């Protein structure tokens, strides 16, 4: 139905995410990987984000989601629900906005630009449109490979699920308290 | 969004 | 002695380091803890920083300094030695070139700022000014403590030292 | 600078 499109479509935006190709010497750009935005940076309408979502009753979700437009004046984005389902519009501020990388880091050229083992991150939880925190069990070798995650989890006795791939896409700096 |  | 002098600095510079105190809704900023500066950030005249210097013979170490300039001409730091034997001011790129910390992270109320267990970091080994590689053996319990660390140590069969206490000044991300 |  529309769930599994959306999904082939969510794997197919992390495959096609392009791949950093930088010269020797140099440092790999804000949003290639691992690598923090610049300063003061807003995201261009059509970017994918994460947003965090505070619901009615307060409680709080990151999720994946579409910038539709920025004010300086507010400091506050309009984000779209990257599911489109019913009412997909959200006006939050700019913190509660972690943009997406916009290239994979190739891990042969540029390992500084990979979250490494043991890193808390948020990370998308596969066939969901959620982030949620996880530790880093291992970053790509290859330039196609998912990172390998543990998602905090209680539904197991020592509180992590087993390893999870992720996409290079969908793994993000964890800027969710415990 | 689509949640665990 | 110059000795003395140096290490008092150090152990001083790393509890001066402010506390990050927020409110509810405020998250830990760049360069409070383990948090990673931003993409394109420029470290400040007096700013501290672990610095890649390539001594004369080719022998690469990870420095304790200070930013003196910064040239956007070239892309390249000046950075001073906290060393006063240390007399070169080396001209480095800013992948040479790691900013500390500018605040601790409270273990109390922002652990997310604080690097994890086993975690791969470079850290100051005591009694130098250099920076090695260690693992995370336990994270700061309260808001004044060190991290414990691991550093890797060919002189131990397993590869490893004991457990040793770097302040939160002196840790950052490898690598 | 000191070193190990």
């Amino acid at each position: 139905g529309r769930r599994g499109v959306l999904m082939t479509l969510l794997q197919q935006s992390a495959m096609t995410l392009p791949l950093w190709i930088g010269k020797p010497g140099d440092k790999p750009p804000p949003l290639c990987g691992a690598i923090p935005a610049s300063g003061d940076y807003v995201a261009r309408p059509g970017d994918k984000v994460a947003a965090r979502v505070k619901a009615v009753d307060g409680d709080e979700q990151w999720i994946l989601a579409e910038v539709v437009s920025y004010s300086h004046a507010t400091n506050k984005y309009e984000v779209d629900d990257i599911d489109e389902e019913g009412k997909e519009r959200h006006t939050l501020s700019r913190r509660r906005v972690i943009p997406l990388p916009q290239w994979k880091a190739n891990p042969e050229t540029d390992p500084e630009a990979l979250f490494q083992k043991e890193q808390l991150v948020l990370a998308l939880y596969p066939q969901t449109t959620c982030f949620y925190r996880a530790l880093i069990h291992a970053p790509p070798q290859r330039p196609q490979d998912d990172y390998s995650v543990l998602f905090e989890d209680t539904s197991y006795a020592d509180g992590y699920s087993p390893p999870l791939n992720v996409a290079q896409r969908y793994v993000v700096a964890c800027k969710e308290p415990k | 969004a689509a949640t665990k």
